[PDB]
C-alpha cells in the first residue's frame, strides 16, 4: 500500500515520502510523461512501470508484509499481487537510497508542463 | 493517496 511504501521510503532515506517524493520530477507521485529529471525520478519511472506490470493488482491500497534481515528488505509471502507489489516498492526504496546523493529539492513540486513525451517501459 |  502507499502508506507502507512511504514507511519504507522513510526507513531507507530518512526523508518523508510526502513531501520529498510525492511530487518529485515527472514520475514521482502522479506522473506519466516526460524525460525523468534525474536518477531519483528514474526510480519513480521504473516504479510506475513496475506497478504497470500489475494491471489486476491494487498497489495503492493492498497491504503486504516485509521484514529486515540486517538492513535488507525481505518481502514476506502474501497473495501473488502483494508479493509483486512489495518487490516493486522494495526496488524503488533501494533506488531512492542509491540516488540520495543526487536528490535535488528543485525537482519538488515540479510543474507538469515541463514533462512532455511518452517513454516506453 | 497520490499515484504511482
Amino acid at each position: 500500500s502507499l502508506l507502507e511504501f512511504g514507511k519504507m521510503i522513510l526507513e531507507e532515506t530518512g526523508k518523508l515520502a510526502i513531501p520529498s517524493y510525492s511530487s518529485y520530477g515527472c514520475y514521482c507521485g502522479w506522473g506519466g510523461k516526460g524525460t525523468p529529471k534525474d536518477a531519483t525520478d528514474r526510480c519513480c519511472f521504473v516504479h510506475d512501470c513496475c506497478y504497470g506490470n500489475l494491471p489486476d493488482c491494487n498497489p495503492k491500497s493492498d497491504r503486504y508484509k516485509y521484514k529486515r534481515v540486517n538492513g535488507a528488505i525481505v518481502c514476506e509471502k502474501g497473495t501473488s499481487c502483494e508479493n509483486r507489489i512489495c518487490e516493486c516498492d522494495k526496488a524503488a526504496a533501494i533506488c531512492f537510497r542509491q540516488n540520495l546523493n543526487t536528490y535535488s529539492k528543485k525537482y519538488m513540486l515540479y510543474p507538469d508542463f515541463l514533462c512532455k513525451g511518452e517513454l516506453k517501459c | 493517496i497520490a499515484r504511482s
